């Protein structure tokens, strides 16, 4: 399905930015 | 800045030996200006250039009138041994041979031109 | 009043002109390198030439101001053409040569303009009447090709006519064609405003008015108490009957015909 | 000789965009040029003065194959005025210029060289034409410039290769359309040295039917260069546009 | 042009709902003979070859009003039978083809989206938003809405995800990555009036990314600051605006937007004996901000400005209000 | 079977999505050759799914100088994260159809839910491209701003600009229409300052029998305003324009005691002074030219400046056309742009060759060979004078 735009993971996060938001909401 | 420079394993020495048998046979031009000429007249068949020449600029103005007229050059590594090879008793930078209708030396010249074409 | 100064003027006039042409179609094809989308842009080479001047580089776009020179809804798409452009980037040390040769055709521009304030003036105090019926440039053309004021009014309106057209003239009436209708004449105003067989009408009849009009300013005294508006009396009578038959020529109306209905009744 | 100041007057040719100055002792071949008033490599040019921007420039048949062919008699040579145009061995643009005066403004000559300092010559002449664009890369490999090359209608191929029909064919895989027309260039001292040119001239319009051309004409053009043919053939159809 | 036996099939579609509206008593037959009229006009208009997005929307809007006018009708005649489920539908359907024929057009797919939204459409709001953001990823304001509406439905993991995708996308302007910031926090604002999150780190490494990007510019880093002085109501409020205040300091020193946030930071949370406290610290740092080696043009329509902001409010003393006076007309 | 594909173009790179596939079997049948012509039956296989065009011509000189050379960019990992399914390939793949190979092998790399097929190898998704590369200007309409014929211009413009570095050494332009700039004013000077002459000699006739250099004449009829306000040394001017005391200023000014020429007015002598300033300011800019043209030759071909003088060697220059169909040219073609001048004829020509040829190919060229080879004219120069 390619329906909708499905959130993000670490194997889908590209840029520094979605990298350390990750990390960030990983350490929470 | 030469990047058709010929190798060493018995390249430069079959372009010279048909150098100096196309020199017998009266079909070939000497020096950077009758280089010129004869590839801008189109009667040239392959051009031989040195490599070992003060500053290198005449033998790199030369190729772009070879890759105009899409004839195939190359260097050779002294000019000494290219002068040596025509029969001058001069330094000859730049060597064009060109092509007659009938001869055998052509044999020579196409087998000499299809290396140069694998070289390039 | 003397009129070598005129003839000079007239042919300085013509060869600031010439080079003025040339040097902006060099401004146009030396900036044109850096950004070449500005010369499709503005067609106009003085508008060019100082666009040059005041838009530096094409990096100084977007901090430059154009709209004194050039109002906007002409000079936003030289923004985005100065964006969006494919012209190679020049140092600064050779935009002082562009810049400078902008400088020096704005300059010429300036001078052919006060030169041209310089003819008016001078004419106006040489020909009154004759700058009261043409104006001052086709009247300074007229004073070149013959050489001066009287021998200009030597001529008559025939020849006032067709001065200029001369190597048309001369080859029609040398192999039997048919002559020009008129030759300097046709760049001033009141010939241009007709259309058809009236504008040799009017070519005629200005040709006619001017020959008066210029033996009256080469040979009339004056009390040297004279108003200018006395000074050209012949010219404006003469320019205000000339509209009028203008005016009666154009009116002219057209065949009648006869209306037919549905059935052809 | 045809001397500088003689008067010719200008005819066209039987085909589009160029046309032929016919005057006194000799009758050359010219097209109109694009930028008027400067010539790309010192050749004579021909101004008249219409009743200033109108200017001919002569087209040299022992410098260029395409003028060669066309004083040969080619049925077509497929360039129109407006139609784009992908030059293949696009050395220093001298015969680009005059391609790209044919196909005119509206037109679009994608000329690909190889060699860098042909580069430079190409990019000097392509900054003065504004419809030839310039590509610097190998044609041996045509996925280097699939993001500046659209589907084009012509190809020319002035390439000296060994390797040329397959070069062609995937250059005009990649881009020409359906019934797309090309010129190719056959050098038979450099396809194959040894064998008869015309064996070696039959044997590449075979290896073009095989990558899927269809040829329709070939002349020998033999009073201005020895031992080159020149083969129009049109891709994918029999006929040319449709 | 096959267009009328391409019109044909809506026709047809359309009129069993006017058999209905006949067979009941809600539009009389002439009525019903210029509903058919009109929607034949409208069809074989949008059907045409050369046609328009505001055609689409025409269109779009005389089928939403008839739908409302059935409404107010069948309400004032007492009718329950009568629902507007076809209407919906085929309005769906002049959206769909709509954006198919013009993609290219934001404004036709804010109008769908619009629409969606409006009749109660979430799941297939959700699929027109992400067409429309696969066809226009660098609109800052599709992006800004998705995410918006995510995290007003209050699917923050979604809101994220649109939110990521915008700003790997979105980097010319610093538009979308403000805007961002400001859902951010206002997520970690409801996590506060609920009562990691604790630290609520994510502004500063918005901002740490942020660094890099192709328009950071002190105006920037300025609207960055602009945006987060709102709602200082929380916890490490102080924490974000100090260490925005410190990345300008190191980065930008003598740079009149940093002069202003040298000025402008003390008056975080204050509305009230803190706020003229706050503000006499204020106005000492904007008097070393005048007298200092700063451009003093810029760094004094930046003050004009913040103070035509705080002369929008009323509740303060006249001696205070002259002395911005007397402190603004010499600038 | 494909379920998208990529198409980059230079305006920026769009995927499509496929519907009603092609057929694989009749791909080299007729009917199926005429619906990959007709619009009309190939735009019901291709739906526009997704566009991303560039920022800026930057951004998309780095997109073809990574997609040429194989490595696909950031945001086009950006565009693929957004537009594709999130998938990784242990029970659903999706199919993607793109150009290079080398590409297909990154995307499946980066991403290890789609399989990638190339053009190159596979036929179908080869001319499912070439149709789209076909139809590609009304398949984008709706969002196209604008053309893709300028962009693609400017694009290749860039691209090969980019991998020759063309700009750091092509220079030769500025030189070429200096020459032409030098030699049109210079013609402009001397006919002005000959129309100033006349013009002004008409009314004092001394001046021209008196003073010669017409620059120093437009000079002198700028500060001299008319025949009747004469004083020798006033304030600043004579001293520097040439002597003073005791030699020149003198003899104008009894010229002008002596002198019988029309009497001027006012506005005409307003138009001479005009004049006058026009021309002084056009000489003011040959001299700028001139040594604005002098360092642009010492920084171009060196060489050539030394062994000719930079006025001659550009003259050369702009006659041959540019500096490479200069170095083209032989010695003989250089000829054509008693027996011992005819010899240093050769000699020089053969010698400025090699000039020509060094200060061209030269990425930043040097003095010294053109020092060698001046050294070397001028002993020849002496060697003769031995005979």
């Amino acid at each position: 399905d390619a329906s909708e735009l499905q959130p993000i993971t670490q194997k889908t996060s590209g840029t520094e930015l979605e990298q350390t938001i990750l990390a960030i909401m990983e350490e929470s | 800045a030469a990047w058709p420079k010929a190798e060493d394993p018995a390249l430069v020495q079959e372009l010279l030996d048909c150098v100096q048998q196309a020199s017998h046979y009266r079909q070939l031009k000497k020096g950077a200006n009758e280089t010129t000429k004869s590839v801008n007249r189109g009667t040239s068949e392959l051009v031989i250039l040195a490599a070992d020449t003060q500053p290198l600029s005449i033998v790199l103005h030369i190729p772009l009138i070879c890759e105009e007229k899409n004839v195939p050059y190359v260097y050779v590594p002294s000019k000494v041994a290219l002068g040596r090879a025509c029969g001058v008793s001069r330094a000859v930078i730049a060597v064009s041979l060109t092509s007659n209708e009938a001869s055998d030396l052509n044999s020579k010249i196409r087998a000499l031109r299809d290396k140069v074409e694998r070289l390039a | 009043k003397v009129d070598v100064m005129i003839v000079h003027a007239v042919a300085l006039l013509d060869e600031l002109d010439k080079e003025l042409n040339v040097m902006a179609m060099r401004v146009k094809e030396w900036y044109g390198w850096h950004f070449p989308e500005l010369g499709k842009i503005l067609p106009d080479n003085l508008s060019y030439a100082r666009v040059v001047l005041a838009l530096g580089l094409r990096t100084n776009a977007p901090n430059a101001d154009l709209s004194e020179i050039l109002p906007p809804e002409i000079e936003a798409a030289v923004k985005a053409a100065a964006d969006i452009s494919m012209g190679t980037e020049i140092s600064t040390e050779d935009y002082e040569n562009i810049k400078l040769l902008a400088v020096q055709v704005v300059e010429r521009s300036e001078y052919r303009r006060q030169l041209a304030e310089y003819l008016q003036n001078r004419m106006k105090a040489i020909s009154p009447n004759m700058t009261e019926l043409i104006g001052a440039l086709v009247g300074a053309r007229l004073i070149a090709h013959s050489g001066s004021l009287v021998n200009l009014a030597k001529n008559p309106g025939s020849t006032i006519q067709i001065l200029g057209a001369e190597k048309a003239l001369f080859r029609a009436l040398k192999t039997k064609h048919a002559t020009p209708k008129y030759g300097i004449i046709y760049h001033a105003s009141l010939v241009g405003q007709a259309s058809g067989p009236n504008k040799g009408k009017i070519a005629r009849q200005l040709a006619a008015k001017i020959a008066l009009s210029v033996r009256t300013d080469a040979f009339e005294d004056f009390p040297e108490n004279a108003d200018d508006e006395t000074r050209a009396a012949v010219g404006i009578q003469a320019r205000a009957k000339l509209e009028n038959n203008l005016r009666l020529l154009e009116g002219k109306p057209l065949n009648k015909g006869v209306a037919l209905g549905p059935n052809g009744i | 000789g045809a001397k500088a100041g003689k008067k010719v007057i200008v005819e066209p040719h039987r085909h589009k965009g160029v046309f032929v100055a016919r005057g006194g002792k000799e009758d050359l071949l010219c097209t109109a040029n694009l930028v008027p008033g400067e010539s790309v490599y010192g050749e004579k040019r021909i101004s008249v003065e219409t009743p200033t921007k109108t200017e001919y420039r002569i087209w040299n048949p022992f410098r260029s194959k395409l003028a060669a062919g066309i004083l040969g008699g080619l049925e077509t040579i497929y360039m129109k005025p407006g139609s784009k145009v992908l030059y293949l061995g696009a050395a220093s643009g001298t015969s680009v210029s005059h391609v790209a005066d044919i196909v005119g403004p509206t037109g679009a000559v994608y000329a690909v060289e190889f060699s860098h300092r042909s580069g430079r010559d190409l990019i000097n002449m392509a900054t003065r034409r504004t419809n030839v664009i310039p590509i610097v890369e190998d044609a041996r490999k045509p996925m280097a410039y699939r993001m500046l090359v659209p589907m084009v209608d012509v190809i020319f191929a002035d390439v000296a290769q060994p390797d040329q029909a397959r070069i062609v064919g995937i250059n005009a895989r990649l881009f020409l359309k359906q019934g797309g027309g090309l010129l190719i260039s056959i050098k038979a001292s450099c396809i194959d040295s040894t064998a008869p040119p015309e064996q070696v001239f039959a044997s590449e319009v075979q290896k073009l039917r095989e990558d899927k051309f269809f040829p329709k004409e070939q002349l020998t053009l033999e009073p201005y260069e020895r031992d080159h043919a020149m083969v129009s053939c049109v891709y994918l159809q029999k006929e040319f546009e449709g | 042009a096959w267009v009328a036996d391409k019109a044909r099939f809506y026709l047809e579609r359309a009129a069993p709902e006017l058999r209905e509206w006949e067979e009941k008593e809600i539009f009389t037959k002439d009525e019903i003979r210029n509903l058919v009229a009109k929607r034949s006009d409208f069809e074989h208009l949008v059907l045409a070859p050369g046609t328009k997005p505001t055609d689409f929307l025409n269109y779009v809007n005389w089928e939403r009003s008839l739908d409302r006018l059935r409404a107010k009708r069948c309400a004032r005649l007492n009718i329950r039978s009568v629902t507007s489920h076809a209407s919906q539908a085929r309005t769906f359907g002049i959206f769909e083809r709509a954006v198919l024929k013009h993609p290219g057009s934001i404004e036709l797919w804010l109008a769908y989206l619009e629409f969606a939204a409006q009749v109660k459409a979430t799941k297939r709001w959700r699929r027109i938003m992400t067409r429309a953001l696969r066809l226009h990823p660098m609109n800052a304001s599709l992006w800004t809405l998705a995410g918006r509406r995510a995290a007003q439905n209050g699917d923050m993991q979604r809101a994220r995800a649109h939110f990521l995708r915008g700003c790997r996308f979105c980097t010319r302007e610093p538009t979308l990555w403000l805007e961002y910031a400001r859902c951010e926090m206002d997520w970690l604002a409801r996590m506060e009036a609920k009562k990691p999150a604790l630290s609520g780190a994510i502004p500063i490494a918005v901002f740490d990314v942020a660094r890099k990007q192709p328009f950071w510019g002190p105006a920037a880093a300025e609207k960055f600051f602009d945006v987060f002085a709102k709602f200082g109501h929380l916890s490490c409020h102080e924490r974000i605006i100090s260490h925005v205040v410190t990345t300008m300091q190191e980065l930008f020193p003598n740079h009149p937007c940093t002069w202003s946030v040298h000025i402008r930071q003390p008056l975080v949370g204050v509305d009230t004996p803190a706020f003229p406290k706050a503000l006499r610290e204020s106005l000492a740092r904007l008097k070393a901000a005048l007298q200092s080696t700063t451009d003093r043009k810029a760094l004094a329509t930046k003050m004009v400005a913040w103070m035509d902001g705080i002369l929008a409010i009323e509740k303060l003393d006249a001696a205070i209000r002259t002395v911005l006076e007397h402190t603004k007309r010499s600038l | 079977v494909v379920n998208f594909l990529l198409f980059e173009s230079a305006v920026g790179f769009s995927l499509f999505e496929v519907v009603h596939q092609a057929d694989t079997v009749g791909l080299e049948l007729p009917e199926v050759k005429d619906a990959m012509k007709t619009l009309d039956k190939f735009g019901k296989m291709v739906k526009l799914r997704s566009f991303n065009p560039w920022t800026s011509a930057a951004q998309g000189l780095e997109a073809i100088n990574l997609i040429s050379e194989g490595i696909m960019p950031e945001y086009l990992k950006s565009a693929l994260e957004m537009n594709l399914p999130q998938t990784s390939g242990k029970k659903s793949k999706v199919v993607l159809g793109v150009a290079d190979k080398k590409l297909a092998g990154e995307i499946t790399a980066a991403f290890p839910g789609v399989q990638c097929e190339a053009a190159d190898t596979s036929e179908v998704v080869a001319a499912l491209l070439r149709g789209i590369r076909t139809h590609a200007n009304k398949l984008h309409k709706s969002l196209q701003e604008g053309d893709i014929g300028r962009a693609q211009l400017g694009l290749g413009h860039a691209y090969s600009r980019a991998k020759v570095k063309f700009s750091v050494h092509k220079n030769d332009n500025h030189i070429i229409q200096g020459i032409a700039t030098l030699d049109a004013l210079d013609k402009s000077i001397n006919q002005g300052a000959m129309r100033v002459r006349e013009w002004y000699g008409w009314h004092f006739p001394e001046l021209i029998r008196i003073v010669s250099d017409n620059i120093t004449y437009a000079k002198v009829v700028l500060a001299i305003g008319n025949k009747s306000s004469l004083t020798d040394e006033s304030v600043d001017d004579l001293a520097n324009v040439l002597n003073q005391d005791q030699d020149k200023a003198l003899a104008i000014i009894q010229a002008a005691k002596v002198s019988m020429g029309q009497d001027i007015s006012e506005v005409d002598l307003q138009m001479v002074r005009d004049l006058a300033s026009n021309v002084t300011s056009m000489a003011d800019y040959r001299r700028i030219l001139a040594e604005s043209l002098d360092k642009k030759m010492s920084e171009v071909a060196p060489n050539l400046q030394v062994i000719l003088g930079t006025p001659v060697a550009a003259r050369l220059i702009a006659h041959a056309g540019s500096l490479t169909n200069l170095a083209k040219y032989p010695a003989s073609t250089l000829q054509i742009l008693p027996k011992v001048k005819g010899r240093i004829s050769r000699y020089l020509a053969n010698k400025c060759s090699i000039a020509s040829r060094i200060d061209n190919f030269s990425e930043k060229p040097t003095r010294h060979f053109g020092e060698v080879l001046r050294q070397q004219l001028e002993q020849r120069l002496e060697w003769y004078a031995k005979g």
